[PDB]
């Protein structure tokens, strides 16, 4: 195959779908949602642990 | 009581007359079997004992394809078989066919029936005839059953819808032959000639419908649209109505100058509809636009000498008052010295039904345009010498002759047009 | 409902004919053997303009087919199609004509002649309205050309009103199969002219030109010309057989095609015509059909128009498409060609629409075109037979027919003056 | 779980689309070319059929084994694959991938021992394959762009050093000899004297040396082998000849069909006079002509999609099964009634069926000028069709066979000089209106009583695939190519949704609560949606290997199946997904289907023409 | 909308546009039949930049493929994409250029350039809106550079205002496969200065490094170079096929690249070149694509930057990415390097974004940067031609194929001037 083709199950690997969405504000906000919910959930734990 | 008979000569006349039909039929909840599930059908329509309504229409061709599109078509059982007069044999492109040797069985016919159906009528308002000036079948057997109608009729007012050669784009050769010939002879029997032009309809398609592709039957349905405004004062109630008789008392100064130009308003698609108010004003505007007149014709060139404006739908006499005080203030609109008023307004209450099928949208209100002015002395300009430059190498003339023509008959149509020239120029200069 | 008599003529008419007569059956769904097997009601819905109807459902071509040998006519009906043609319109000789005109028209034509007008008769009583006659033949044959002449001449005399169309197979201008070809066409042309009402020129060499260049083929037999003539003759008359949307008759062709009776020889040519290799990457647009037709490859006749002037041309469209688009892509065409386009006519185009497009193809259009380049043809089949005549070569066949030697001194001035009024036409200013 | 009920599919256009299967005691005694796969079916129907799909594409060519075998041959994608078939396994047994173009023809030897395949671009070989391993011979070579029409074996000259091949391209006959002890291929051109016809079926005699070719000219040529040269024509069966069958005793008779559904009996000898006189006639155009039910019948096949049993001892006549031909575009069902089943298609043919046997119940026609009918509608005494043309014809519904009569029909309903062609067509529940969507988007209520359009409803830009109403006064449709679909209301006035996806719709259908709405995307991903969210509540992802193209729904409002170019047939859940059944029946991609109103039942059509029922218990 | 014409020459430029063909095509979702199977719609938004509708859903590529010998055609179209070119597109003549510019340019490059520019004519009046063309061949090539700087020349002539870009394939440093290549390039630079507006350089060696220290492909087969080529040809017009969220077309880029009219020549590379076994071990960040990209060994010509300053450089992002990372990371590139960038200028870059990455890879930037290293590239050429010159070695083909030795004297003074400008431009220094 093409080299420049990455090959499946990598971080360069994307679907057909997810390209052509053609939306970067929504997906930070989302991923940002996400790490903030992470990041309470980790100072939980660490204050269960303390 | 209002009874209006409707002739369509010719393929044009014939597929003008499928549109108007199937916007009639539409406006009165008429199916096309040819009954509806009051006696505003009338005008158009006689119901029989049975329930059964048939138009009052006669589809006259020397061609049989196209009034068998009709016989075998959608409207089969509506029309009347024997309303649907075919010939044998095409008339070629020929006036001089169409007028003096086939064209002679199929007009006498074409009166017995029009007597007939004329019979069933207690009132009669006048004809419509829907012709093709540019074309043998339209031009030749169209005048000579205008001659007919004149002479036994009398002063019934006969309306022609004609079809005129576009300036530059055409389709036929001896065009502008035929053209002339139709033009001297309907000079002098039409009460009301309308003029209509492919080309500027086809701009109209392009420009308002945004149709890059425009056929005949979009040009059918906007004539067709054109012609059930005309006639829905006759069929619907409304604020000043407006007849067939007056029309030509207020639209016609003098016997001669009786060519008018038409313009509907407003012409828009489903798409670009409801996004504008489309004010009694504004389409006001838009119908007195020169680019939305049915005829190659700039009316800045001429002068308007009278435009009586027929309205349908959600429209009032204080905003008609004041949209065409606008016009008449307006400085680009140039009425003659001579007519200080020059208009003819008319309301009436029904909105004018969409066609399923058709590009035009649900508007609540219209406006037909239909104006005398000096102006359409430019497009027998364009005819005259088109006419002449072939004329000078006598092309096509043989053809002409061996159906029982003479060269005097042109000459006579050529001076006859030259006439209509000057007399337009003699009105419109002061 | 208007009927036409279709004829054939000598071997090249009569394969020819046969090849049409296939193409307008495949056309309306008939089989060889008459039975309608098409499943659309238009199809039979005008069948009887070529057709009539037989006791069941067989439907007989209203055809004629003429020779002086029975050979053709022997391999015309063991042909695909030969069977739908009733036997008794097979008019047949016993001694072929040997390529000589004199005996095609003067000593073995006469006898045939009786029963080929008896037959044309036949068939022309029979129908309701009959627009015409078409004879499909060929110039520079004996029986073709003689025969078809003088059955012209004889039509023309019984019915003078009625529509006459002539498929006629010019000699090609480099190469001529037979020797008499000058003589034969010299001889044709002066009866094509008084008699023909209209007139088609083909060369084979411009069929050849045409099938090697746009359809690419390799190894064109007489099969594909007769295809690409009989694609022309059906669709000249398609508005006749199915709805149009501006139907065209072929007496409306001839009102606005020819200008003077005399010029009425067309050039003619059929679009599209693709490469099998390039079908799917073409694409059938109106200007695509427009820009094909008008390229002077694509005219069925050796005279390319550029060198003369369209004095006259109908297009005859075929399919769904827009008024619009063929009136706007014409005017335009004019109006960028207006050097190639006569003055003195502001309207050099007649365009029709057909509803019906031929089988296989979603758009066509057949083109007519009636210019002064046909002279340069005429020129070229003079300048053979004058040479031919000043030694008197093969005068000798001809003379011990019967026919005098006045007679080609006729027919040259005559042509000459065809010749003539197309350099008049083609050279008049305006005003 | 779905069950496969029945399978109506026939390549009409081929010429010997449907076979018997000699000497066959067990069952699959036919064998029938629909599309990318092979019906092997009994010769009764309501029997069990098994589906021999090895293909990519259509099938160009079938070949019988005189018993034994069957072969079907593929169709571009590089990969015009010969496929031989076994009776009993009934599983591929030979997989020759040597044309680089679709195959144009194949024939087996008549000792059942020699494969012929046969292509015709870029690689005209004639390939001869032995039954043990491969083939045998190269090719010869022939000739680019010549259509090879048709094939025949000499059952006579069998010495193990020649095999006679008549083959038939276009107007030109030619016998190859076949040496396959040296695989060599000897091809002579017959001499044709002026007879130039389209051969449409070749047989040779049982003795060999008479080959006879029938011609779409109605006549039999008679051609001597020995001398390769054409000896006599006879004309047999007015109308065209299509099948052409050895007599089964015979004494020098040939059984010909016609395109006039004639069948007669044609013998060389008889003088040069044969006055026709057909002993049996089908309806419909004979392309198939054989022998089974261990010879008493002559399973006579049709281009109209007909298969038809003729008994030997009387003649008598019982038609067997019937297919749609062309592009099947729309199912459905009659509001309350499960026995009756309206399928259209491209082609301007709608088949109303009763589901309980398969027979053909009624039959409504148009012409080709009225475009294909692209949406069906079935109602007690109705048939409501949507062309694409944009008219919408209301036929008259008949019983037991017969041309069904156009009682109305709404002119011009969705043709607006930028799209033509009503799609997805609608009743009203109880019967009150006819929701109809354009090509261009636009979608349109009409009256039933008073055929008056009642509502135009313009926002869409593009083809309505999928539209439905609701339970009381409403509708919504799904408006493909522009990726959003919207619910409306008959005031004409939009209510809200507007629901815009990712990529573009290709079928939507509403679930029995007035909530759940499904769509199916190119995407292959089928999106849940509730009317009171939003956004969909999920999506399945890789719902078929192909594009799905179609989607339906249970009345009751628990399943909802879904088809697509995998020529598979799903069921899903409508609120929990998951596969309830799925089986791939069609030979081509499912474009349309409807499920019955009451609980077993769905009715699917594919582009090649199948329509498969299902049973879902 | 804004349509662009794709034209191969010789060789190597015939495989690099089948490649870059195919690459298109699965980028659009298109199968080598043409069909559309994509399953987007933004795919088929803008697919008429570089592929015109046939009948049916087919998609007849706007290419144009110019060959002297028909063996690279005959390949081009058996394999996996021959079939979506129009058959009409290949020009191609009888009797190869034997690796002579004079041969390609002058004798037999006259005769099949009539053909080629009828061709490039019948496709760019189809056109609505034209922003021009892209020229893919090899210097150092006889057919190649021949009529590539003659069709180069011709289309300056017919189309001034229209863009014109090349992909020119340099002979490389160290390796050269024919002996003219010096004399080849040396003919063809001449004319791409005064002809091209925008000119890629690309070289062979270069790119064997790039495969074998990026990617770690150990034995790379000229398909994969002229895959890594067919991705930067994508990726530099990806912005007018698909929205982007600051999108630039090639106007734009060649307005923002090239200061003065003369230096328009530009180094290219392509990111992200990950080798296999790092696949999974590199993730893609902004600052990522801009470190590998800003990387010596990254650009695609042989001239390694940082010998010379850059005059200026685009890059062309894709994917869903912050505006703000990008222009943080190219201004923070800048800065760090501001000793390699030149001073009179205050912004160097011209970032733009496109919101569709390239099949398979999450994000990807293709970068443009005209520096004066290239200098030293046309230095190495002229240091070959002088020597040969000087002894005028296989100079007697070039002569006898009819130009004068003068022209090679002015082509070699043209190439000395452009090094000399682009040597100003590095040691000018402001105010
Ligand atoms: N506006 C409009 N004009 C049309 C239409 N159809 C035809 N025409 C015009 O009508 C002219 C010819 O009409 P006809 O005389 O009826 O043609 P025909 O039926 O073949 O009869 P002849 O031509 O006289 O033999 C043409 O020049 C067209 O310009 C139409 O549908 N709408
Ligand atoms: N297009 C075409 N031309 C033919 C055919 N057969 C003969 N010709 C040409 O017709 C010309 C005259 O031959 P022809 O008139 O048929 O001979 P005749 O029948 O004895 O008079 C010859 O020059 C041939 O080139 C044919 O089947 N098709
Ligand atoms: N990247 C790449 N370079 C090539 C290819 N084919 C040839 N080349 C190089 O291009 C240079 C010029 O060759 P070319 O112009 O194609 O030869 P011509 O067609 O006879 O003029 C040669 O030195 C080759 O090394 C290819 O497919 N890809």
């Amino acid at each position: 195959g093409n080299p420049v083709m990455p090959a499946r199950n990598a971080p360069a690997f994307c679907d057909e779908y997810d390209r052509f969405n053609r939306d970067v504000a929504g997906e930070m906000n989302a991923k940002k949602q996400q790490n903030l919910q992470k990041k309470e959930e980790v100072y939980a734990v660490k204050r269960a642990e303390q | 009581m209002r009874e209006v008979i409707s002739i369509h000569i010719g393929q044009a006349g014939i597929q003008v007359g499928n549109a108007c039909w199937e916007l009639y039929c539409l406006e009165h909840g008429i199916q096309p079997d040819g009954q509806m599930p009051d006696d505003a059908f009338n005008t158009f329509f006689s119901e029989t004992g049975a329930g059964k309504h048939v138009p009052r229409c006669i589809f006259l061709d020397l061609e049989p394809t196209v009034v068998d599109e009709v016989r075998t078509g959608t409207y089969r059982q509506l029309f009347h078989p024997e309303q649907l007069i075919s010939g044998k044999e095409d008339a070629a492109n020929n006036f001089a066919r169409g007028h003096y040797t086939i064209g002679k069985e199929i007009v006498d016919l074409a009166l017995d029936r029009i007597r007939k159906l004329a019979d069933n009528c207690t009132g009669l308002q006048g004809f419509l005839v829907f012709n093709a000036v540019g074309g043998g079948t339209g031009s030749g057997l169209g005048s000579l059953l205008l001659e007919r109608l004149s002479v036994d009729y009398g002063k019934k007012s006969k309306l022609g819808f004609t079809v005129y050669p576009s300036p530059q784009v055409s389709t036929a050769v001896v065009e502008p032959y035929n053209s002339v010939l139709s033009t001297h002879s309907l000079l002098e029997h039409t009460d009301v000639a309308v003029m209509l032009d492919n080309e500027a309809i086809y701009d109209i398609c392009r420009r308002s419908l945004d149709i890059e592709r425009p056929t005949y039957t979009n040009l059918n349905r906007l004539i067709a649209q054109v012609i059930s405004s005309l006639t829905a004062s006759l069929r619907f109630d409304g604020a000043l109505n407006v007849d067939i008789t007056e029309f030509q008392t207020n639209l016609v100064p003098y016997p001669r100058i009786h060519f008018m130009l038409s313009s509907y308003a407003p012409i828009i698609s489903a798409e670009k509809a409801y996004h504008e108010q489309l004010s009694v004003a504004e389409i006001t505007n838009a119908a007195f636009e020169p680019a939305s007149m049915m005829v190659k014709c700039d009316p800045r060139h001429g002068k308007y000498m009278a435009c009586c404006l027929m309205y349908r739908g959600d429209v009032v006499p204080k905003d008609v008052n004041a949209s065409v005080a606008t016009i008449k203030t307006k400085r680009t609109i140039q009425f003659v010295d001579w007519c200080p008023t020059g208009f003819k307004c008319g309301i009436n209450y029904q909105p004018p039904t969409v066609v399923p099928g058709g590009d035009l949208a649900k508007v609540q209100r219209a406006v037909c345009m239909i104006s005398n002015s000096t102006a359409i002395g430019e497009i027998f300009s364009r005819l005259d010498h088109k006419f002449d430059l072939m004329y000078a190498k006598r092309a096509f003339v043989h053809w002409y002759v061996g159906e029982g023509m003479e060269e005097g008959e042109f000459s006579e149509a050529r001076e006859d047009l030259a006439a209509l020239e000057k007399d337009f120029e003699e009105v419109g200069a002061e | 409902m208007r009927e036409i008599v279709h004829i054939q003529g000598g071997q090249c008419g009569n394969q020819i004919g046969a090849k049409f007569w296939e193409v307008v059956s495949d056309e309306h769904g008939i089989d060889p053997t008459g039975t309608y097997h098409g499943d659309s009601d238009l199809q039979l819905e005008r069948i009887n303009v070529y057709f009539n109807e037989a006791t069941g459902g067989r439907y007989v071509p209203r055809a004629i087919l003429m020779d002086l040998e029975p050979g053709t006519m022997d391999s015309v009906r063991s042909g695909p199609y030969g069977q739908i043609f009733r036997p008794d319109n097979f008019v047949f000789g016993q001694t072929g004509a040997g390529n000589n005109w004199a005996k095609g028209h003067y000593t073995e034509g006469a006898e045939l002649i009786d029963s080929v007008l008896d037959v044309v008769r036949k068939e022309a009583e029979s129908c309701d309205c009959l627009q015409g006659f078409q004879v499909c033949h060929s110039l520079g044959g004996g029986t073709g050309s003689g025969m078809g002449t003088l059955l012209i001449s004889k039509i023309r005399e019984e019915y003078p009103d009625r529509m006459m169309l002539t498929f006629s197979v010019v000699p090609s201008p480099k190469v001529s199969d037979t020797v008499v070809e000058p003589y034969n066409a010299t001889l044709s042309v002066h009866q094509l002219v008084e008699n023909a009402d209209e007139c088609m020129v083909l060369d084979n060499e411009a069929l050849y030109d045409i099938c090697f260049r746009t359809l690419k083929l390799t190894t064109p037999t007489f099969g594909d010309l007769n295809h690409l003539i009989s694609a022309v003759m059906s669709g000249i008359t398609c508005c006749l057989r199915f709805p149009g949307q501006l139907n065209a008759d072929l007496r409306k062709l001839a009102v606005n095609l020819i200008p003077f009776p005399r010029l009425h020889f067309f050039m003619v040519g059929f679009t599209p015509l693709t490469s099998r290799g390039s079908q799917q990457y073409r694409a059938l647009t109106v200007p695509e059909l427009t820009q094909q037709m008008w390229d002077a490859k694509n005219m069925m006749c050796a005279a390319d128009p550029r060198h003369g002037r369209y004095l006259t041309a109908s297009a005859l469209f075929r399919g769904r498409m827009s008024t619009k688009e063929v009136d706007e892509q014409m005017l335009n065409v004019q109006n960028k060609n207006s050097s190639y386009f006569v003055e003195w006519i502001p309207n050099n185009v007649k365009s029709s629409v057909c509803d019906i497009p031929p089988k296989g193809l979603k758009m066509s259009a057949t083109f007519i075109g009636n210019s002064t380049a046909i002279q340069e043809m005429f020129k070229r089949v003079s300048e053979q037979f004058t040479a031919m005549f000043r030694r008197k070569a093969f005068l000798h066949w001809y003379t011990g027919e019967g026919m005098d030697e006045m007679e080609f001194t006729e027919a040259e001035s005559n042509m000459n003056d065809l010749v003539s009024e197309y350099q008049q036409y083609q050279d008049a200013s305006a005003e | 779980p779905l069950v496969l009920r029945h399978i109506a599919g026939l390549n009409g256009q081929m010429f010997g689309a449907m076979r018997s299967i000699p000497n066959s005691r067990g069952p699959y005694n036919i064998a029938q070319i629909s599309g990318v796969s092979v019906i092997l079916g009994n010769e009764n129907n309501l029997a069990p059929q098994f589906t021999l799909r090895g293909h990519d594409d259509v099938i160009t060519a079938f070949a019988m084994s005189h018993g034994g075998s069957m072969l079907a041959t593929g169709q571009k994608g590089s990969n015009s694959d010969v496929i031989v078939w076994d009776v009993a396994a009934c599983a591929p047994k030979y997989k020759f991938q040597e044309h680089d173009v679709e195959v144009a023809t194949v024939s087996f030897s008549a000792d059942d021992r020699l494969l012929l395949s046969a292509s015709c671009f870029t690689d005209a070989k004639l390939y001869v394959w032995d039954m043990a391993t491969g083939k045998i011979v190269a090719k010869h070579g022939l000739e680019p762009g010549k259509r090879i029409t048709c094939s025949a074996w000499s059952p006579a000259l069998a010495n193990g050093r020649a095999y006679t091949c008549a083959t038939a391209a276009g107007e030109e006959l030619a016998l190859w000899t076949v040496d396959p002890f040296t695989g060599m291929v000897s091809g002579q051109k017959v001499v044709l004297g002026t007879v130039r016809r389209e051969y449409t079926s070749l047989a040779f005699s049982a003795d060999g040396a008479w080959l006879y070719g029938g011609t779409t000219s109605a006549d039999v040529v008679t051609v001597n082998v020995q001398r390769a040269s054409v000896q006599m024509t006879h004309p047999v069966c007015s109308g065209g000849v299509g099948a052409l069958l050895l007599s089964p005793d015979g004494g020098g008779a040939c059984l010909v069909g016609g395109r006039d559904g004639s069948l007669s009996t044609f013998n060389a000898a008889g003088g040069a006079w044969r006055e026709l006189r057909p002993f049996a006639k089908v309806p419909g155009c004979v392309t198939s002509l054989s022998l089974s039910a261990d010879g008493g019948a002559f399973l006579v096949g049709t281009a109209q999609g007909g298969v038809y049993r003729l008994d030997r001892t009387s003649l008598q006549l019982h038609t067997i099964s019937q297919a749609q031909q062309g592009q099947l575009t729309a199912v459905a069902f009659a509001p309350g009634q499960p026995e009756a089943v309206a399928t259209s298609s491209t082609d301007g043919s709608i088949y109303v069926w009763s589901t309980a046997d398969y027979t053909l119940q009624c039959r409504v026609q148009e012409p080709t000028q009225a475009g294909g009918a692209l949406c069906c509608v079935l109602t007690r005494d109705a048939v409501i069709s949507g062309w694409g043309d944009g008219n919408i014809r209301c036929h008259a519904r008949a019983a037991g066979g017969a041309t069904c009569a156009q009682m109305w029909m709404i002119p011009g309903a969705h043709a607006l000089a930028h799209s033509v062609g009503v799609t997805a067509l609608r009743l009203s529940n109880g019967g009150a209106f006819l929701l109809s969507g354009g090509m261009g988007g636009e979608l349109r209520v009409w009256d039933l009583r008073s055929r008056e359009m009642a509502a135009h409803m313009k926002m869409h830009n593009s083809r309505i695939v999928g539209a439905a109403v609701m339970a009381d006064d409403k509708h919504v449709a799904a408006a493909s190519e522009d990726r959003t679909w919207s619910l409306w209301d008959v005031g004409s006035e939009r209510v809200r949704t507007t629901w815009r996806g990712q990529s573009m719709f290709r079928g939507m259908a509403v679930s029995a609560d007035k909530v759940s709405v499904v769509t199916v995307t190119l995407d292959r991903k089928i999106q849940m949606w509730d009317v009171r969210g939003p956004d969909p509540r999920w999506t399945k992802v890789e719902a078929h290997g192909k594009e799905v193209g179609c989607v339906a729904s249970d009345h009751r409002g628990a399943a909802f199946a879904t088809g697509g170019a995998d020529q598979a047939v799903r069921v899903w859940d409508w609120r929990n997904g998951g596969e309830v059944g799925g089986a791939a029946c069609h030979s081509a991609p499912v474009a349309a289907m409807a499920f019955s109103p009451d609980d077993a039942g769905l009715v699917s059509v594919a582009l090649d023409g199948s329509t498969c029922f299902w049973q879902l218990t």
